[PDB]
Parts: structure tokens; sequence; C-alpha cells
């Protein structure tokens, strides 16, 4: 592995932050009557 | 109608008694009713009844 | 004896608040005013919500990179040697 | 807002009517079969599918039918 | 759970939660918006499946994997 | 004492009792004394008091049992882990009241004492209202969990 | 007041309504016009309070079936006896009971099954029983086949007898409503007389010949030398030559000097060190004790004697301030309603099954049974089943007469009224209380099991890393191993072996009992009875609450106890009766009896069974993997399924054939039960109708038309089939386990 | 026929119970139910627990429509007593249903106009297949 420091940071950003950011913002899109 | 005790085969596309024969019991002869015929069958439906009433060009095979 | 009504529709309907504490003041006045100057601007949810989630991502990418050895066991790597395939492959 | 339908099958049986735990069916003039009756249903509003309707009518197949359709808090049977 | 048990023993339960969340002190400053109910009776035979088959699947891909590659043939 | 159950209100007709546990006189001043139910209290500070006491609290269960519980870094850890539950606390009320709080809406809370006095509603139920309690909660919270380690992992009297 | 009341020949016997299959019931009586009534004909077969309305035919017709089933039961008595007589191994297993099988089974040599009749010793060859009769027969002091015969025979007139009075009390004097209501007599009777003098009578029995016959067999006297049960009997003297105290004659018993029967009325704890069971001359003073106590508590109620309580001024005085009226107008529930009674009934003699199958275990009362471990695991696992199954019986019961027995116009006596009336509460407590011990129970394994995948062990919930030691468990065993010296001074030593108290006693090899430990691996399993059983009160309750009216269906008491669902409507109201709560009950029932029954077997092979050697060294079967492998659902897989499931499975062409067989076969049961528990009658009912169509095409089409099963049918079904292979399943199992192994 | 109007009648005797009233009938509907009674019995309520009507008028608030529909069912068949309810909003907006030209719907009457009537045998609809890209059902028709 090449850069060996990318995995430490992508999966924090993508099991972590990536669900916690697009639940947010499907459940603004869910629970509204426009 | 057809005469009284008169057996009679149906034709009715979505009758549990399609194909099927009975004996006529009693045609209403009013003027304005829509199924006078008056038949019973020797073998009960998923609902348990075996008399129904059909219009008189709806069933006939004699 | 009777109950129901028209005119006081919310008698009729259950909607008391069984625990409401009318108290317009209960701490000290300078302690709220040092209160409300530094955690009145975390209000305005729509510059609080990207506040947040800007916040943890770069508090999980400085922790996730910037990690120790001695902490993490998917940091500190294998220290041994590995075992063998069991058809004799590597 | 469930679709109810009375086809002109109702030998004013007026069972359908009884069952109905709403207030949905309701008997109305209507000469043809024997007794001038036939089933109405003008407070489709109310029907929750309870289909206790169908389960009553002695026709052949039936004449009362009901389709269900779009859901909401009064035919959903809520009580909360 | 899905397929042996049926819709209108949950809702009955459902009934009775509800209730518990509003009759209580310092959890009903919340409130929700969907008025919670039990499965549809289509929608839990469809989840019942979609767990059996998910569980078929990976119970047997594990095997599989593990009883073959543990040994290579 | 003779009869201690009755119904709310004395109404039958609404859904429940008013037991010793619910309606009674250490309990209903307790309950009303609490800061989620203090009504005329500015939301902020509410929020605040709330957050403190959360964050205060929360410090336990996560240095006494956590992965790193045998470190050095045993109590930095357990803190590090409240400030994160409470920021994502904190999220999750500021998606709460956006989804449930309009920003015209008068009240939502309810208007009336228990004998029916027409009193008013709680501002706590307002779109601004919410955004305010949820900021003083995030405040109250990392000062708490802060105050919590400084207590804990800087100074004397262990526990 | 009280007194005998019988209508003389209230009904002719003859055969004409035997003639008529469907007679009871006139909804069916007319014919089987299409094939749903072949099943509610014997569905309703015995639903006594369905076909007449009056109470007096019902009590008649309840009557006669218990003499009916007493009847069978006898029949069931004397064949096991006959059996023990005719086809047994019995008197050689007298001459060496700790080398020789149990077997009181042959089978036919056939098409090759002669295999079964395996060689159990003694020059016998037949399938090894386990129901534990050669040890209740070793401590009855019966000592030959012939003395076995007669009770054989004794058996069979007593079944005629039953069945004669049941003839007799529904044919020729059947009694009347009015004489079935006396429940005060009936309670007086059945303490004094059918418990307490039943007690005194088997006492005298033990007193009499079975001490001294079993004293002789623990001397090491031939079977065939021993005297006769009759020699003890008319000669006081040649049993004064074991207990002396019977020298000193009845006169100790009259003058109050009974303090010099201590020779064979004793108090000593502990088993016989000989024969790993209890000491006879302690069962007998047991006995003794409990007949008086029985009998003396038999004078409580009111007769037409003046004197005594009656239970009605008994009720009505409990009322409380928080209780509404008390207790009043429930002594009119018990008297006009049969099944308020049987559910009362049902769930006490359920839980006192599993008192029992609790007790047998910990205080082996046969001679020789804690030494058979087979005899000792089935005696536990078939008791938990029946219990299991009772409980629920009780619940169901109580739903049917919440359904069709409650009324209100005279139940404004607000104790059921009052529990009725927040239900919404009881059940969302009991709801908030399942859900908290199913995490804080199945959680905790979960953890162990993904930290014990993630190679960190450390952070698991073993006894090594962190600790969850049962104290208050651990507290009542050192109190009940110090009672004999404070709180006991007179017994000579503790009840029971399993506290902590004690040592190790052994039967001539393998082990009998031993203090047990209690470490987090059964804090853990503890905890998870407790949550299973919680899951299954809380369906149970949720039925019987509910069985009247809710918010979905406010109507549901018109509808009946028994119905599929009222519509697709409300979103959807499928099971929604009380049957279908107690067809929902039944699984959670059987998964806790499970889990029951599957720490029993494990622990006891690991931390209590084995076969010590000289020196003191004592190894246990599996080897105390218990208290380390059973906190992951990984250690349950392998080190219980997957390895002691390796004696079945390879039991072909040995006499432990048909275990290996009824494995199989119980598993596909269950597999079968499958299709009935997931599939739904409209399906086959569209299915048939092509199946018909291919009849009709060659004139074959019965008369009878072929309707496919009921909604209700389809569920009973199902759970029927689910129960019978899974219980067949385990027991196949463990009895293949246990007999080659133990 | 003019609708009846409703009143301040008292309400039957009743300890309580957890089975009443909740938030829905302050954001939404509710119903109450009203009846006239010749002495004071026993009546078992639709919401679990029984009550003892008053002599004369009662009236009931209840949630639901089927709750009043099962309870004046029990009342017309058990005690012979005629009986009406209504709807409330959360403005004070009364609606009158069930007898709503005062006989109940069994017995035929004058003056009622025929709903969701088709004039052909059920077995007659068109299929599914030629109403396709046009919203009609089947059966609308
Ligand atoms: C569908 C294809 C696919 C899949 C399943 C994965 C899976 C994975 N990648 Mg990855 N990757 C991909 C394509 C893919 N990769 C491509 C095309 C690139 C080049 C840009 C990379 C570059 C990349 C890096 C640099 C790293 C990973 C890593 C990882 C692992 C952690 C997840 C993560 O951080 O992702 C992060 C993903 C990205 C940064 C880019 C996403 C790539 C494409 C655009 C996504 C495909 C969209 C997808 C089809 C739509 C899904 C729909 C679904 C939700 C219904 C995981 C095994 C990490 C790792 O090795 O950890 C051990 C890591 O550090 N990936
Ligand atoms: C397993 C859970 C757990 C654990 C390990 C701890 C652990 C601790 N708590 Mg704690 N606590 C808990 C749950 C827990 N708490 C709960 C549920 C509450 C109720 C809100 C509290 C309320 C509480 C208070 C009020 C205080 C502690 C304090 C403490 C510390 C000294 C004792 C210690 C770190 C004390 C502390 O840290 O003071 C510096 C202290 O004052 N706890
Ligand atoms: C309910 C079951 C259960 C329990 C008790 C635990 C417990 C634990 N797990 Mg765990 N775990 C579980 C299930 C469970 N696990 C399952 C199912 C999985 C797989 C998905 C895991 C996977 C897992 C991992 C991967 C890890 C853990 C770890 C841990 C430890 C620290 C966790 C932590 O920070 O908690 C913090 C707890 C809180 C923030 C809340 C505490 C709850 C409070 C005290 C409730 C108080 C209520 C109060 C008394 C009510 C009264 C109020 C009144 C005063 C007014 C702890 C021993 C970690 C470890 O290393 O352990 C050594 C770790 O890394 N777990
Ligand atoms: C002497 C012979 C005799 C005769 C001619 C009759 C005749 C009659 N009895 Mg009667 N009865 C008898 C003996 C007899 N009884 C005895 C000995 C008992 C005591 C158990 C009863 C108890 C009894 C009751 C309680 C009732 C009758 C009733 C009746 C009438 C209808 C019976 C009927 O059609 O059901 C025929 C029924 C059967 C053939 C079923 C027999 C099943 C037996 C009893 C149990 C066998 C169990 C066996 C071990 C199998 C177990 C499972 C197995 C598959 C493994 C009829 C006048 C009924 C009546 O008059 O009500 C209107 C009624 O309610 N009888
Ligand atoms: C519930 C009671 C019960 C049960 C399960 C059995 C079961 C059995 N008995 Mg049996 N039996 C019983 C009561 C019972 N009996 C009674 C009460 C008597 C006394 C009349 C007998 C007298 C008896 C004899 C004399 C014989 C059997 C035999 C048998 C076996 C073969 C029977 C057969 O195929 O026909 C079978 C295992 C036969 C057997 O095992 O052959 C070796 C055999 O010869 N039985
Ligand atoms: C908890 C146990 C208990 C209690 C509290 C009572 C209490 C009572 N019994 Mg009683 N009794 C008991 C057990 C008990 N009994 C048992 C086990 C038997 C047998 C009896 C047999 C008995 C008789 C025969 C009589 C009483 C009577 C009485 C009453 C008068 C006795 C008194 O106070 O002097 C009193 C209410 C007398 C009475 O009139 O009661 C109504 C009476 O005549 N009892
Ligand atoms: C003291 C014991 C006792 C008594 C007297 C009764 C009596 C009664 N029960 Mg009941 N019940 C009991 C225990 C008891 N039950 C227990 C323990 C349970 C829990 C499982 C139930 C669950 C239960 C339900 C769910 C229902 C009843 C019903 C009834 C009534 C009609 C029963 C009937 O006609 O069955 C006729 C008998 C049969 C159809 C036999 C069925 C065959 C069984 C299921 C299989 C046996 C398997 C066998 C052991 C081995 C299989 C292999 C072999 C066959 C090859 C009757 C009053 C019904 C009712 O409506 O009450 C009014 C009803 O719906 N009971
Ligand atoms: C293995 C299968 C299975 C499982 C897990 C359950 C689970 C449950 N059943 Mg159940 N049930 C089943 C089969 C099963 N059932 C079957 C076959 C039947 C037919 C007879 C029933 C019939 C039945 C009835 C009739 C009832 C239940 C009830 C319950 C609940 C009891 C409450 C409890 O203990 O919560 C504990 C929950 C668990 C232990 C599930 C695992 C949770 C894990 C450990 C935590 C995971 C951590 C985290 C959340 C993961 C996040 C993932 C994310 C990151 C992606 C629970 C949800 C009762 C109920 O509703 O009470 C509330 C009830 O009345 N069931
Ligand atoms: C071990 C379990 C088991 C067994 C022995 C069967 C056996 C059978 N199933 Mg079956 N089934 C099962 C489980 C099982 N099923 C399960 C779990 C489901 C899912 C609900 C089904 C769904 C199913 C359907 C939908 C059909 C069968 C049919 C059949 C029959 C096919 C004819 C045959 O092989 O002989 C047979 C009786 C067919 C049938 O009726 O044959 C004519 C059929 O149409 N089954
Ligand atoms: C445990 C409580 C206990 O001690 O009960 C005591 C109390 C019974 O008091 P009373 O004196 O009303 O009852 C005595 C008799 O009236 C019959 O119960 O029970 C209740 O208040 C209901 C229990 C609900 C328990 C909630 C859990």
């Amino acid at each position: 592995m090449t850069a060996s420091y990318l995995p430490s940071i992508f999966v924090p950003l993508i099991g972590l932050v990536f669900p916690a950011i697009t639940m947010a913002s499907l459940f603004i899109y869910i629970e509204q009557d426009e | 109608g057809p005469k009284r005790g008169s057996i009679v085969k149906v034709l009715r596309r979505e009758s549990y008694w399609f194909n099927d024969t009975g004996k006529v019991v009693a045609v209403d002869q009013a003027p304005g009713v829509r199924y006078p015929v008056v038949v019973r069958f020797d073998k009960v439906n998923y609902a348990g009844v075996s008399t129904n009433n059909y219009s008189p060009d709806e069933l006939e095979a004699a | 004896s009777v109950y129901f009504d028209l005119g006081e529709i919310d008698n009729t309907t259950g909607n008391w608040d069984l625990y409401g504490n009318d108290d317009p003041n209960r701490y000290n006045g300078f302690q709220n005013k040092f209160f409300e100057t530094f955690a009145g601007a975390f209000t305005k949810r729509g510059l609080l919500l990207k506040f947040l989630v800007l916040g943890g991502a770069t508090t999980i990418g400085y922790l996730g990179s910037t990690s120790s050895p001695d902490l993490l066991a998917i940091k500190n790597g294998p220290k041994q040697v590995p075992v063998m395939g069991p058809r004799g492959r590597k | 807002a469930h679709s109810v339908k009375i086809y002109d099958t109702c030998i004013g049986c007026t069972q359908c009517v009884r069952a109905c735990p709403t207030d949905v069916l309701e008997m109305v003039p209507w000469d043809g079969c024997k007794a001038s009756q036939i089933a109405s249903a003008p407070r489709t509003e109310d029907c929750v599918g309870c289909k206790r309707c169908e389960s009553a009518c002695p026709t052949d197949f039936l004449s009362v039918r009901v389709y269900l359709g779009a859901e909401t808090t009064r035919s959903m049977g809520l009580a909360y | 759970m899905f397929l042996i048990s049926w819709r209108g023993y949950w809702q009955e339960l459902i009934e009775t939660l509800a209730w518990a969340h509003e009759r209580t002190p310092l959890a009903n400053l919340v409130r929700w918006k969907d008025k919670p109910v039990a499965l549809s009776i289509v929608q839990a035979r469809l989840v019942g499946l979609a767990h059996f088959s998910v569980g078929y699947i990976f119970t047997y891909a594990a095997f599989l994997i593990a009883s073959t590659s543990g040994k290579f043939g | 004492k003779y009869q201690v159950i009755e119904p709310l209100n004395g109404d039958p007709f609404i859904g429940g009792f008013e037991t010793p546990v619910t309606s009674s006189p250490l309990i209903a001043w307790y309950l009303s004394n609490l800061p989620a139910y203090r009504t005329a209290v500015a939301p902020l500070l509410r929020g605040v008091e709330i957050g403190l006491a959360h964050g205060y609290l929360l410090v336990g269960p996560f240095v006494l049992t956590g992965p790193l519980r045998n470190s050095a870094v045993r109590g930095e850890a357990g803190s590090l882990a409240a400030a994160g539950l409470v920021t994502i606390l904190t999220m999750c009320l500021t998606i709460y009241g956006i989804a449930s709080f309009k920003e015209g809406e008068p009240s939502k809370a309810p208007s009336l004492t228990l004998t029916g006095r027409q009193k008013d509603a709680d501002k706590l139920q307002t779109a601004e209202g919410w955004a305010s309690f949820t900021g003083g909660w995030f405040f109250g919270g990392l000062s708490g969990v802060a105050w919590a380690y400084i207590l804990l992992y800087v100074l004397n009297l262990p526990y | 007041e009280v007194k005998i009341m019988v209508e003389k020949d209230p009904v002719k016997t003859s055969f004409e309504k035997w003639a008529k299959p469907g007679h009871f019931s006139r909804t069916l009586a007319k014919g089987p016009n299409t094939t749903t009534w072949i099943w509610n004909l014997h569905a309703d077969a015995h639903d006594f309070d369905s076909h007449t309305n009056d109470l007096e035919e019902i009590s008649r017709k309840v009557f006669s079936a218990h003499f009916g089933q007493l009847a069978v039961i006898f029949i069931w008595l004397s064949g096991m006896y006959f059996h023990g007589a005719r086809f047994s191994n019995y008197e050689a297993w007298l001459s060496d009971p700790t080398h020789i099988k149990p077997s009181a089974q042959v089978v036919w040599p056939i098409v090759g099954q002669k295999i079964l009749n395996g060689d159990v010793g003694g020059g016998f060859q037949g399938i090894q029983i386990t129901s534990g009769f050669f040890q209740l027969w070793r401590a009855s002091g019966i000592t030959s086949e012939l003395q076995l015969y007669t009770t054989a025979i004794g058996g069979l007139i007593f079944a005629a007898l039953m069945l004669f009075a049941g003839w007799f009390h529904y044919h020729k004097a059947a009694p009347k409503l009015a004489w079935f209501q006396n429940v005060e007599s009936m309670l007086n009777h059945h303490l004094a007389g059918l418990l307490g003098l039943g007690s005194l009578a088997w006492a005298g029995h033990q007193v009499h010949v079975s001490l001294p016959i079993n004293r002789l067999l623990d001397a090491g006297v031939d079977p065939k030398e021993i005297p006769l049960p009759h020699e003890f009997i008319l000669n006081r003297d040649l049993l004064a030559q074991l207990y002396p105290s019977f020298s000193k004659g009845l006169t100790p018993f009259f003058t109050l000097n009974w303090s010099e029967y201590s020779d064979f009325l004793t108090f000593r704890g502990g088993l016989n060190p000989v024969t790993g069971g209890l000491w006879l001359t302690d069962t007998a003073h047991h006995h003794l004790a409990i007949a008086v106590l029985f009998l003396v508590a038999g004078h409580m109620y009111r007769t037409n004697f003046g004197i005594g309580h009656s239970m009605k001024e008994i009720l009505e005085a409990h009322k409380g301030p928080f209780t509404g009226e008390g207790h009043k107008g429930l002594y009119e529930i018990l008297t006009t309603s049969w099944h308020a009674q049987l559910a009362i009934n049902l769930a006490m003699l359920g839980s006192l099954t599993i008192i029992v199958a609790h007790h047998m275990y910990a205080m082996p009362p046969y001679p020789y049974l804690a030494t058979d471990y087979a005899t000792q695991l089935s005696l536990f696992t078939h008791h938990m089943w029946i219990g299991g199954f009772l409980v629920v019986g009780a619940a169901a019961h109580a739903a049917i007469f919440m359904v069709r027995d409650y009324d209100p116009t005279t139940q404004y006596n607000n104790l059921l009224d009052r529990v009725l009336r927040h239900r919404d509460a009881i059940i969302s407590h009991l709801n908030w209380v399942c859900i908290f011990l199913g995490f804080h129970s199945f959680g905790l394994y979960i953890h162990n099991d993904t930290m014990s995948a993630l190679g960190r062990p450390q952070d698991m919930f073993s006894d090594t890393a962190i600790q969850l030691q049962p104290v208050f468990a651990q507290w009542i065993q050192n109190t009940h191993a110090l009672a004999p010296s404070l709180t006991a001074p007179n017994a000579t030593a503790s009840t029971s072996l399993t506290w902590g108290g004690g040592d190790l006693v052994a039967v001539g090899g393998k082990v009998a009992l031993l203090p047990i430990p209690l470490g987090t691996a059964d804090f853990l399993v503890h905890h998870i009875h407790a949550f299973t059983i919680h899951v299954t009160v809380l369906i149970l309750l949720k039925g019987v609450l509910f069985a009247r009216s809710s918010r979905l269906i406010p109507d549901k008491a018109n509808l009946g106890f028994r119905f599929p669902c009222d519509g697709p409507g409300r979103g959807g109201t499928c099971q929604v009766s009380a049957w279908d709560h107690v067809f929902l009950g039944l699984f959670w029932m059987y998964n806790a009896i499970s889990v029951v029954i599957f720490h029993f077997s494990w622990k006891m092979q690991s931390d209590v069974w084995g076969s010590i050697s000289d020196q003191g060294v004592v190894t246990h079967i599996t080897g105390g993997n218990f208290a380390q492998s059973s906190i992951t659902i990984n250690g349950w897989l392998r080190d219980f399924l997957w390895a002691q499931a390796s004696q079945v499975i390879q039991s072909y062409g040995s006499s432990l054939s048909a275990y290996g067989l009824l494995f199989l076969g119980a598993h596909f049961v269950w597999a079968f039960s499958l299709m009935f528990l997931f599939s739904g009658r409209g399906y086959w009912q569209e299915l048939i109708e092509s199946i018909v169509w291919a009849h009709n095409k060659l004139k074959v089409a019965p008369a009878i038309q072929p309707r496919a099963l009921s909604i209700v049918q389809g569920r009973a079904v199902g759970v029927a089939h689910y129960l019978l292979g899974g219980i067949a399943t385990t027991w196949a199992f463990f009895l293949a386990r246990i007999i080659s192994v133990g | 026929t003019p609708p009846t109007l409703n009143a301040d009648t008292p309400a039957p005797i009743f300890g309580g119970s957890t089975g009443g009233l909740l938030r829905k009938a302050q954001v939404e509907e509710f119903y109450v139910i009203t009846w006239e009674s010749p002495k004071e019995q026993i009546f078992e309520m639709p919401t679990g627990g029984a009550a003892i009507m008053r002599s004369g008028p009662n009236l009931l608030k209840l949630a639901r429509k089927e709750q009043c529909l099962a309870l004046g069912a029990r009342l017309r068949t058990k005690f012979k007593i005629q009986y009406q309810f209504y709807r409330v909003f959360p403005n004070g907006e009364v609606q009158y249903l069930h007898p709503k030209d005062g006989v109940y719907p069994e017995k035929v009457n004058a003056g009622r106009s025929p709903v969701g009537v088709n004039n052909r045998s059920i077995g007659k609809n068109a299929n599914p297949a030629e109403l396709k890209f046009a919203h009609k059902q089947a059966y609308d028709l």
C-alpha cells in the first residue's frame, strides 16, 4: 500500500460521517410537508 | 322464464355453480325483476349457501 | 358534575399541563448574562448543523490520522511472522 | 377512503348494513328485486376494511364489494 | 419472527406502547410525526422472506468458504 | 388516605389515573421544579442546565468501562467519547427541531394548569425556542464533560 | 344444607346417539356437506360448555370424563407393572444394580429390528428403559416378579371399576348442580381424606415393609433370602432385629413419649452413602408429619355441623384502600364457571411439576437414582416439559373464561375490574421489562462472541475478565451449608449436597452429587431464563387481558374466543384473538424449556457427574468446560451441540439405532411444520380446485367437497408439528448421548 | 329531520380507566354518544370495565366512531335503548352522524339517495388492461 494513511482517513469518513449526514438529510426530506 | 321443477344448467361466468345443474324453485313474474329465476343446488359453495337467483337469459340447457 | 362543554373545550379533552412552574427567573442574573453571551451564538441551527458536521469530520480525521502506535491495534500492524497456507501456499 | 360498491344483484337482505360496524351502509328504495330495497354506501370515508359486509351477502359471488385504497386515520382504526 | 406472528398482535401492542409514551413525564416533550403502526401484511411477508433469504445465503457462503479454504480440498 | 386512586383531574374519560406515583404533593413539587418543566424561564438557561447535568453524568460509564480503560489515557479517551456523544445528541436535537417545528406556529405546548387556569404555553415548543434549547444543551454538555474530567483526572478526592 | 343429590337415571344408555357421528352439537349433527365437518367434529368433540348451556349437564359430563381418564391411567400403570413383571431383567438387576442396565421392553424379530434388543446385562436383551421404575420398585420393597404380576392384575381391576363408575354416575345415578357446588366439603375431603389419609397409609407401608427390606438390601444380603413383606407384620421380633424401637410396642405413640422412635423416625440430611439416595427412615418421618399436617388442615371449612369457615366471609373481609371492593364476587366466579377453576388448577399443577423436577435431581429419593444418569436426566426433562405445557393451558383457559363467562352486571366488584382497567399499563411495563431483560441478557453473549472473535478476550464477560459473580445465590448456598449447626440444631446434615457445604459421595465409581459452583456463566443463563419466562408471561397476559376488547376491536367478545381475524382492514387484524395469543406463547414456552434443559444437561455433565478413581481424583464427563465455554454462542454451538451430538449421528448399526432414526424423523416433522406455519388458506384452496377438475374429468368427484383447512386449523397443525419435531429431536439427542456416555 | 342538538347532560359513573381519550382528541376529531334510560343499570364499557348509567339522560365521549357504534348496538340489543352520537372537532364544531335521518340504516326510508350502486352484475367489469394510462380503475364506471 503506497499511501497507507488513506484507509485511516476514509473509512472514518465513510462509515461514520457519511451515514451521519445522509440520514439527517433524508430525515429532513421525509419529515417535511412542503 | 323456465318451468318449475325444471333442471337447468348455469352459464353465469362468475358463479360457483357454473356448468352445473339445478332445479328451479319458483320464478317471480313481476314486471321489473332483473333476476327472477330461483334455483337450488345440491352442493353448497364456499359460503355455504345452495340457493341463488338468475335471469332467464343467464342459464338454460334442459 | 358534567364533563362536557363546547366553550371550555380544553377542559373536556385533557389539554392541561400537569406540571407547570410559572417562575420567570430562577438563577443569578450575572450567571444568566455570562451564560447567554457564550451559548447564544449556538442558537442559529442553520449555522450549527453545518458547524457540527465539519467539527466531527475534522475531529475523526485528525484522531483517525494522527493516532498512536500503542493505542490502536490496526495501526500497530503485525509484529510477528505470518502463518502458512494449508495447501503449501503463502 | 376505501371504495365500496353495490352491484344490482342485492335481494335486499339488509345484512350488509346490519353487520358494518361503522354506519357506512344504509338501505335505499330501489325497485327491482323483491321489496324495492337496495344497499348504498354514502359514508365510505369511514370504512376500515372490516369486510364484514362481504361476509354476509348471500348472493352467488357477491353484491357488495370493498376495494382497499388510500389509507387514512379513520380507515386505519387508530385511536392515538 | 415475521412469518409466524401476524399483525393483529403487534398493532394491539403498539397501541399501548403509544399510551405509555404519552402518559409519562419528562418524555412527552418529544413527539412523533408519523403515527406508529405495525407493519402491513404483505410488508411483513416481504421482510420475513428477505431475512430468511439473507440468512440462508450468508450461513452457507460462510460454510462453503471456511470448510474449503480452511483445507483447500 | 381513604381511597388514593383517582381519575385524571377527576375526569374518568381520559387515559390514565391519579395514582400516588403520578399525582402527589412531593412528586408534583419535584417534577414541577425540574428545568424542563419550569415554563417561564428562557429556554437557553434550561438547556444549559440540562446539558451540564447530562454531560457531567456521562463521563462515568465511558471512562470506567472502555476499550482503553487500562492505559495512561484512561480518563481522556472516556471524556472524548462523552464529548462525541453530546455533539451527536446535539445534532439529533437540531434535526428534530427542524423537522418538528415551523417558524410561524405560535405554540404546541399546553396552556392550562391542572385546574383550567388560562396560563401561557411553553416557549420551548417554538422553533427558535428549540434552537436556543439545543445551543444551550450543546454548551452545557461540553462544559459538564470538561468539568467532570477536571475534577476526576486532574485533582484529588478519589472515589 | 350439604347433602347427597342425585337424579335417578337421567340418560338411557343405548347405541342411537352412537350411530349418528355428530350428535352433541346441532350445527353439525345434520351431516358433512363439505370436508370441514370431519375436522370441527373432533375439534369441538370435548367442548362440553358449547354443546349445551346448563351447568348441570356440563358438570355431569366433566365427572364422567374424569372417571374415564382415571381408568386410562390405571390401564397405563397396570401395563407398566405387567411389563416389569414379564419382559424385564428386574431380578437380575437387584443382584447387581451398578453393572446391570434397566430394561423392561423386548422387540419381536421380524425385519432386522432384532438389534434394538441390546445387551443390557444379566442374560437379557431388550431396550434400556429410563422411566426409573426399577428404582421405584426397589425403594418400595418389591423384590420378586410375582409381587409385580399381582399388582398388575390389581390395576386392571381398578380400571374396570373406574369405567363402571364413569358409566354409573352418568346413566344410573347422576348428581345435580347443587351437589358439585359444595366446595367447602370438597376441599375438606381432599385435604383430610385424599392427601392426609393417603400420606398416612404410605407412611405406614414405608415404616412396616419398605424400611426393613431396604435395610437388609443395604446390608448386602441376597434379595431372595430377604423374608417376605408380611414376616415383618406378623413378627414384631423379626422386625425389631433391625430397629429395636419396635420392641417397645405401640406404647410410645400413645404416652407422648415417642422420642424413643428415633431409630426409624430420623431427621438426617445428606444421602445414604451406599445407594446415593435419601434415607427411607427420613421419608417415613416426613410422610408421617405431612399426613397429620393435611389432616388437621382438613378441618377449616364449614359443613352442616355448625363450626368451620365459609369461603365467602373470608373473601369479602379482605378489602383494602388501594384495591376497591376487595375479593368480593370471586366465590361466585369459582362455583359457577368450570374454566376459572381449570385455569388456577393448571397453573398451580404446572408450577408444582417444575418444583418437583427441580427437587428430585438435587435430593435423589430413590436408591441408585443419582448413579443412573439417563434416568435422572429424563425425569428432569419430561417433568419440565409437562409443567411448561400446563402453565400455557392455564393461560388459555383463563382467556376462555374472560371471553365467554365474565359479565360486568355482577363484576362491579373492583378487583378483577380494576386489573382490567389498567391493562394498557400492565402490558406496557411488562413490555419494557422484557426489552430490558432481553438486551441485558443476550447482548452480553453477543459482546462475548464479538470480543472472542476480535482476538481480544480480555474485554469479555468471562470469569477471568470482567466478572459477574452471582452473590445472592452464593450467599444462599453458604447459608444452607451451615444450617445443621446454627439454624437447624437437630438436623444432622444439610438438606442437599448441592449446597456449598458437605463433600462428595460415591456409589461405586460414578459420582452422585457434590457442591455446585456458581460463576458468571450461571449469572448469564439465569438472566436468560428470567427473560424468556417474562416474554412468555407477556404474551399470555396480553392475550388474557385483551380477550374481551381493545382499541383496535372494541367488540371482540362478540366475535368469540377462537376466530382467525377481523378482516384485512384497519391495516390488518390477523391473529387478534386470545387463541392466537396462546398459539404465539406456545413457541416461547418451547424456547424457555429448551434453554432450561440445555442448561441442566451441560452443567450436570460438566460440573457434577463423572467417575472418581482411587486417591480421590474425579474427572467429570466433559471436563469442567462449562464455566469457560458457555459464555459465547459459538461455545453452545460446538462444545454442546456439535460435540455431544456425535453419539446419536454415528449410532447406526448399534442397539441405539432408533434414536439415530428418530433424530432425522423429528427434524423432518419440524421442517414439515413450516409449510403450515408460513403459508395461508387461499393458495391451497385455489390449488385444490385444479385437482377437483382432474377428478371430475374422470368421474371421481367425492360428494364431501374438499375444502382446505381453516385459518385456525392451519396454525394448530403448524404449532403441533413444530413442538413434536423439536421435543422429539431433543429427546433423541439427550437419550442417545446419556445412554452411551452415562 | 332536524338533527338533535347537544347539551350538558351528566355522565355515567366511572372510576376511571387507562383506555380513554388521547392527544388525538385535542388535535383532531373525537366522538360523544348520548342516550336515555329508565333506571340505573350496570353496562360494560367499550374501553374496559363496567359503569353504572344514570336515570334519564346520559352523555359519554369516546375516542373512535367504532366504539360508539359498538356501545350503541349493545344498548339497542340488550337494554332496548335508543341513542345518537356526534363527532366534535378541535374548534368545537359538532357534527351529527348516526341517526342521520332518524331511522337506523336497516329499515328503508324515503328521501334517501343511492351511492356507489352499479347497474350491472359484478362479473361484468372490464379488464384492467384496456383502462391503462387512464386512471379509471375497473369499477368506477
Ligand atoms: C463500487 C466500487 C467500490 C467499492 C465497493 C469500494 C470499497 C471500498 N473502498 Mg474503494 N475505491 C473505488 C471503488 C470502490 N471501493 C474507486 C473507483 C476508487 C478510486 C477513486 C477507490 C478508492 C479508494 C480509497 C483511496 C480507499 C478506498 C477504500 C475502500 C474500503 C472502505 C470504504 C471507503 O472508504 O470507500 C471510500 C470510497 C471512495 C473514497 C471513493 C468511492 C469510489 C466510487 C466513486 C464509489 C462507487 C459508487 C457506488 C457504485 C454507488 C453505491 C450505491 C449504493 C449505496 C446503493 C472499501 C472496501 C479505503 C480502504 O482501502 O480501506 C481499507 C480507502 O482508503 N477506496
Ligand atoms: C446490552 C448489552 C450490552 C452491554 C451492557 C455491553 C457493555 C459494554 N460493551 Mg458492548 N456490545 C453489545 C452489547 C452490550 N455491551 C453488542 C450486542 C455488541 C455487538 C453489536 C457489542 C459490541 C461492543 C464493542 C465492539 C465494544 C463494546 C464495549 C462495551 C463496554 C463499554 C461500552 C461503553 O462505552 O458503554 C457506555 C455506556 C453508556 C454511554 C450508557 C450507560 C448506560 C447507563 C448507565 C444507564 C443508566 C440508566 C439509569 C440507571 C436509569 C435510572 C435513572 C434515574 C437515576 C433517574 C461495556 C462493558 C467496548 C469494550 O471494549 O468493552 C470493554 C467495545 O469496544 N461492545
Ligand atoms: C356401557 C356402554 C355404554 C354405552 C352404550 C353408552 C352410550 C352413550 N353414552 Mg356413555 N359412557 C360409558 C359407557 C357407555 N355409554 C362409560 C363407561 C362412560 C364413562 C367414561 C361414559 C360416559 C359418557 C359421557 C360423559 C357421555 C356419554 C354419552 C353417551 C351417549 C352418546 C355416546 C356417543 O355417541 O359417543 C360415542 C363416543 C365414543 C365412541 C368415544 C369413545 C372414546 C372413549 C370413551 C375413550 C377412549 C380413549 C382411548 C384410550 C384412546 C386414546 C387415544 C388413542 C387414539 C391413543 C350414549 C347414550 C354422552 C351423552 O349422552 O351426551 C348427550 C356424554 O356426554 N357417555
Ligand atoms: C387439564 C387439562 C386440560 C383440559 C381438561 C382441557 C380441556 C379443554 N380444552 Mg385445553 N389445553 C390444555 C389442557 C387442558 N384442556 C393445555 C395444557 C393447553 C396448552 C397447549 C390447552 C390449550 C387449549 C386450546 C388452545 C384450546 C383448548 C380447548 C379446550 C376445550 C375443548 C378441547 C377439545 O375438544 O379438544 C379435542 C382434542 C383434540 C382435537 C386432540 C388434538 C390432538 C393433539 C393436539 C395432538 C396430541 C399429540 C400427541 C401427544 C402425540 C402426537 C403423535 C400421535 C398423535 C401419533 C376443553 C374444555 C379449546 C376450546 O375452545 O376450549 C373451549 C381450544 O381452542 N385447550
Ligand atoms: C432469533 C429470532 C428472534 C429474535 C431475535 C426475536 C426478538 C424479539 N422478539 Mg421474537 N419471535 C421469533 C423470533 C425472534 N424474536 C419467532 C420465531 C416468533 C414466533 C413465535 C416470535 C414471537 C414473538 C412474540 C410473540 C413476541 C416477541 C418479542 C420479541 C422481542 C423481545 C424484546 C427483547 O428481548 O429485545 C431484545 C432484542 C434483541 C436481543 C435483538 C438483538 C439486538 C442486538 C443484540 C443489538 C444490536 C446492536 C445495535 C442495535 C445494532 C445496530 C445495527 C446498525 C449499526 C446497522 C425481541 C425484539 C416480544 C416483544 O415484542 O417484546 C418487546 C413478543 O411479545 N417475539
